[PDB]
């Protein structure tokens, strides 16, 4: 025959590759095909909508719906942090069985911002405002609203638009970050104060919730498949 | 005002004078089946403003302590006027739905729904030999409920929000068509749900669409000295109702 | 013959494919489709919303 | 090509323009970038979304169960094995398919098909290379019953042979379901009535595998074990769904046990 | 294309056209459609009827015999083993083929060759791969009388040589019927007196397959059995037969035995 | 070389064949001829049937 | 020679694939085609055809 | 191409002209030819720098380790092995690219795995022809603890699957660090408190090879030894730096000991 | 298939070979490239620079 | 196809290549670039230094 010579890597099975090999069921009649609503042709379609965010996942919350819901209340003070925590939308407890951390448990790496929609769950006679603050890293979370100020920040104030969004910017020495926490690709910090105060009629609730949602921007990318560590079996299931 | 809205189907009309838009789940507005995508090839039967038109099914009390309804379709709208006798006597039928939520609430009162409609909401069981059985899956036109916590049984649904009675996060359920309805803000949800299968023409009564979750997020609360029922009601109408395979009446 | 080009950076790049088969089942995997829509999950509402107007008016 | 937004040059502002601010109580989920909450810069962005594309998340070959055999019957496995084809088994492959509620693809079935020694009271061994037989009997055939049966002639049944030391067979499958994709969750029943199996196995009915040493038995014994190996390609996925959260207990249903939301955290604020 | 024909509209009707009558005391059989039945809407119907050609029907492998040989010749199976060729001896093959009186086709020929440890009394086995030989000697050749004889020099007769460890080999074969069509069923004699042979074995002459191994005996034992698989390939088909009822008995004739139309019911009325 | 439509859908799509052997019946089957005459042995009358009308008048 | 690499299912025989390979009387002369009347192409000639249904089977 | 330049013919000079003469003192090292500082002849000169290109001198396959892992578990060896990825625990491939502080590059992975019988009390091993399993798994990913666990199933992780009697299996990896080059030579730490690992090893975070035997254990034992092979292409080189002096220590540090510049000579002046 | 016959060093891994190999991770998207000062291209790029010479090299 | 000349001397002459994979890192390694810039390292200074000339004046 024709002079053909073996290089390596000719008998292997990659489960990467794509070749091309006889069906075992030719000149089969496939269905047509016809238009079934919602079709998905990119992960970043799943990743780009909005998702509750478990910002009081607590030991006793875990298994109910306190998990995806922060108390706010009228103070007597001025009310110190609501909450806050290190930001890394695949490794942070917070973040990573949302919408947005599972399809980025099945990547290595990620790129660009994120949008963290807040909500205010309380009466229509109840209104406060809010100083939702980002830090870059390298010098802590803010331990004081002060210090939360010189970072990143929306000032909510809340009205008949319900929600409001802190967007948080890529600001990254890397083109990408992993989504594994890894020290030299830390991502910054999340937090959440009083900046003014609940205030609420005699008749209504001193105490409001507010939720969290998280999405990634039209900015956002992910790269290099592997398996989730979130899925697991011990003998096949029968 | 973006905030009043009618919608009128048949002889039924709804008002609202808060409302938050209306989701039109995946951008696809109910239609009738072309040519190219049938396979059923007798006449269809459309029956029109008969069977499409508002469905008002049982209301449910909110309290503070509710986890959440359930309703499958179409196995909710079975005994519904022609739309529930059209299945009756029809092997296959094929039908949208505007599905449009109620909830008006004082502004001394807050609390916060979710309305999603979940395509192919199979559901778990409590006991994992055993699958759900039919009167555990559905009430009709009255809502099934979820349980704060988790629930045994032997042919019981495992009811747990936290897994939305599905295995899955309970905040996830946002990729679904679905509007939030907030007191202070909305009293109402509107989602028009096309047709959504993979077979162009499916029977109405062993197989569920979709089922609409209403799921409190936030907890009702008010101050005592206010209204302390406060109902959701879900009014329902087909849209492009039509069937095949006609057939004496029943289902067995 | 089709030639495509490769997945290439960043600031030859052709490769060459001949199909072997009578079946389009037989033919290595379409990688090379980048298409998207988000919008039918991100932003499914009848009336369009603008993003710098109020949602709720 | 798959790339992303650029970033948008933007000055200070003071206006009515609201950006920020949205109701979320719409579906609509908000398009805000960083451009309108901050000062930023220009940047021009070259990344690309290409990796994250539905036929390359999903095409990428995982086992989904393996099956063994014996030519002395040692240890219960006959002298033939059998699969019915399911995708089920296995969590990894069933997780990232269930992220979808319908799926339509062509398969590509790669065996790895591996032998090995048994013991045995048998003395001195000196086995030729085995060959295997793989057939697929696609719903309503004739089944074995023995490995030396007449439903190994293989007169329509597609199948594969293949001898020990080459390189791992495949076979393409087209789709082929019943319908025009495949479900991966069914909120049905398979009875009118209501009654019968519930969920996705109604409409599960895609055959059975069988494998079996074509050599006759050696003194001594060999047991093969064979994994079966599916990628997807030429996928159109719809519907999403959610990615499990509790792990499977059945391959027929999804029965769950009730599980955490997320992990532990000491409190709200945590460093 | 082997697209089928589309569903077309129809609308109420009251004539004197009768497309539901008719009389089948005519070989004619009837040409309606839904369309005369019934309303009916218009479908556009893509599904084909690719798969049914008679050229995908019988063009997959199947196994036509399988026969045994032996180095040491330890259970009566000699050093070599012959078939005459024929495709009766199996009833997949045959079953598919007797739909039909008439068919002209190429065939494709593979062997699947495996062999086995035999026991022995032998000590210390560390046999070289074995080659084989499969030799097709055509009608009047000189045949095999032991694996050391002249005819195995394949002067003239086809003739394939395989190493163990190897893809299956194969070779096309093409028409070579003395007719211009194979026939599988004569309701004839091969005597004009009407005595002798009866039926399509009269016709059947199409020579004798033989295969040794090609290396000598070592110490111990290797049965070697090879696997015989036809595919129809090119196929034209003539005068449709129905499908054979009744279990066969013979490979030369199509005696039967008397069996049921159909299986039981507990009456006319069942659901 | 031989172009031909590979066997694809419903609602790239061409593979070669070259033939390296100088007999036709070492060729691959012909698996792509569709053509059909089911009136030989669904309608084998000398005059024709015309379905709306009588069969026998 | 040319380089080349062996990928999954090289040294496979599978029975539903068609490929090509010597023939083992090469140059073979056929003998000729004559129209032999029923010509079948396709198994829906067979299916079409009406077909005498047992209606009536009991065991009897 | 990249031939050097010719030599320039050149008569006598007395000029005020001085090639010769510079100062070192500045960062510029003189350009001085042979035409500067005595007569010379015109040379046409055809050598060229090609085989100096830095795509050249990378682009040679150099074993980075090897690891080892047995059926019997006889030496404590396991029934799987591992492999945290760098390129630092070889001295010779190491050094190489220690001559650049950033390299961005493709790499290609080939792997020659050998098998050896282990002693044993075992008697009769007539052992199949193993196969092994290659896996990545990327940064964050599942790991074995176990040859028979689900991590096993590779439905993202990259996996080649390799029969012994075979060619070397070999893939390609793309450029994949998170910044624009790797980094060979890092003077940070990998806190801001400028504690925890200093040096390379904060920016090392390449995943795991895993590598087991895919067939079952036989009464005996075997050993197989994987060696990996990594080969630079495609490469960009920036910041040449010395040659190391020293022998390296560790794998992660560059600690080293104090070693002489050069070798003993007896005086000044030799011969 | 197509007749072919393999030759001399068909399952060679030669060290010094250049040859095509299927990525592991298709369709992998790289990160941009950008100007790092001081890129090389040769080695003679480098051994056309002064280095001091140790000329005094004895024991002590 | 690329053709290409191979490296030859000194006082048929091209080789071809065709790409089999998608990807740019599956492609054989650029070994017959020989572009150079010593004077980036060599000569890295400022004010340009004329060889005939002295170097500090
Ligand atoms: C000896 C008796 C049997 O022991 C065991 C022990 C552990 C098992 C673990 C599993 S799994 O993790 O659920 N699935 C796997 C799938 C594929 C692979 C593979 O190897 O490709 C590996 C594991 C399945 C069966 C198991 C049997």
């Amino acid at each position: 025959g024709l002079p053909t010579m073996l290089t390596p890597g000719s008998t292997q099975f990659l489960t990467s590759d794509d070749f091309q090999s006889p069906s075992a069921m030719p000149q089969f009649d496939v269905t047509p095909e016809m238009n079934i609503p919602g079709q998905v042709r990119n992960l970043m379609e799943i990743a780009e909508v909005d998702s509750v965010v478990p910002i009081n996942n607590l030991q006793a919350n875990l298994k109910t719906m306190e998990a995806y819901r922060v108390q706010v209340r009228s103070t007597d003070e001025m009310g110190g942090q609501i909450f806050g925590f290190p930001l890394q939308p695949g490794a942070s407890s917070v973040l990573q069985r949302t919408l947005l951390g599972e399809i980025l448990n099945y990547y290595t790496h990620w790129s660009g911002s994120l949008k963290l929609t807040f909500v205010f769950c309380g009466s229509a006679m109840a209104t406060g405002k809010f100083l939702l603050a980002y830090s870059p890293p390298g010098a802590g979370a803010p331990d004081s609203r002060k210090n939360a100020m010189l970072g990143t920040h929306v000032i909510w104030d809340v009205g008949l638009q319900s929600s409001c969004v802190l967007c948080v910017p890529w600001i990254s020495q890397t083109h990408y970050r992993y989504v594994v926490d890894d020290k030299y690709t830390a991502s910054g910090f999340i937090s959440c104060w009083y900046q003014t105060n609940v205030i609420v009629p005699a008749e209504a609730q001193k105490s409001c919730y507010i939720m969290c949602f998280v999405s990634a921007c039209n900015d956002f990318s992910v790269r290099m498949l592997r398996d989730t560590q979130f899925i697991k079996q011990d003998t096949f299931y029968q | 005002s973006d905030r009043v809205r009618s919608i009128t189907l048949g002889n039924s009309t709804i008002t609202t004078q808060e409302c938050a838009n209306v989701v039109v789940g995946y951008g696809v507005w109910p239609d009738y089946l072309s040519d190219e995508e049938a396979t059923a090839e007798d006449q269809p039967t459309q029956p029109d403003v008969a069977t499409c038109r508002f469905y008002t099914l049982n209301s449910v009390k909110w309290e503070m302590q509710s986890a959440g309804w359930w309703w499958k379709f179409p196995d909710a709208l079975s005994e519904m006027g022609l739309f529930g006798q059209n299945m009756q006597y029809h092997y296959l039928g094929r039908s949208g739905y505007t599905i449009h939520v109620q909830c008006n609430a004082s502004k001394f009162h807050q609390g916060c729904l979710l309305v999603v409609c979940v395509p192919e909401a199979e559901m778990g069981c409590t006991n994992a030999e055993n699958a759900p059985t039919y009167g555990d899956l559905c009430g009709g036109e009255t809502a099934k409920q979820f349980e704060q916590n988790a629930v045994t049984g032997e042919t019981a649904v495992q009811t747990a929000v936290c897994n939305a009675g599905m295995g899955v996060g309970v905040g996830n359920l946002t990729i679904y068509p679905h509007q939030w309805i907030n007191l202070r803000t909305n009293n109402s949800a509107t989602i028009v749900m096309p047709y959504i299968n993979s077979v162009p023409m499916d029977n109405m009564f062993r197989h569920n669409n979709f089922t609409l979750m209403i799921i409190p997020f936030a907890p009702l609360d008010y101050v005592t000295g206010a209204s302390s029922y406060i109902p959701i009601t879900v009014t329902v109408a087909p849209m492009s109702a039509e069937y095949n395979g006609l057939r004496l009446a029943g289902h067995q | 013959a089709q030639v495509s080009t490769q997945k290439t950076g960043a600031h030859i790049i052709h490769y060459t494919n001949i199909n072997y088969y009578k079946d389009a089942a037989s033919n290595s995997a379409n990688r090379q489709d980048f298409t998207q829509d988000p919008s039918k999950f991100t932003e499914p509402v009848k009336d369009v919303m603008i993003k710098s107007l109020p949602a709720l008016n | 090509m798959g790339r992303v937004a650029d970033t948008i040059a933007r000055g200070p502002s003071n206006s009515e323009q609201i950006p920020a601010l949205t109701a979320v109580e719409t579906g609509h989920t908000s398009q805000v970038d960083p451009s309108d909450t901050m000062q930023t810069r220009h940047v021009h962005n070259y990344h690309s979304r290409s990796e994250s594309s539905i036929e390359n998340f999903l095409c990428r070959s995982a086992c989904v169960i393996y099956i063994k055999y014996s030519s002395a019957e040692s240890n219960n496995l006959k002298r033939y094995a059998e699969w019915v084809i399911n995708t089920r088994q296995v969590a990894q492959l069933r997780r990232k398919m269930e992220m979808f509620t319908y799926i339509r693809c062509d398969m590509e079935l790669t065996f790895v098909i591996t032998s090995h020694q048994e013991m045995s009271t048998a003395t001195n061994s000196d086995v030729p290379v085995q060959t295997h037989q793989i057939m697929y009997v696609p719903p309503g055939g004739p089944v074995p019953t023995s490995v030396n049966d007449y439903v190994w002639q293989t007169s329509t049944n597609p199948s594969i042979f293949w001898t020990e030391g080459n390189a791992p067979p495949r076979m393409s499958i087209p789709f082929m379901s019943i319908g025009n994709a495949y479900t991966m969750f069914y909120d049905g029943w398979s009875n009118f009535s209501r009654d019968g199996i519930y969920g996705y196995n109604s409409l599960n009915n895609m055959g059975t595998i069988y494998a079996r040493h074509v050599n006759d038995s050696s003194p001594g014994g060999l047991t093969s074990t064979i994994r079966i190996y599916f990628k997807p390609k030429h996928v159109k996925a719809y519907v999403p769904r959610p990615p499990r959260l509790c792990q499977y207990k059945k391959a027929k249903n999804v029965n769950f046990d009730v599980e955490a939301v997320t992990t532990e955290r000491a409190s709200l604020v945590t460093t």
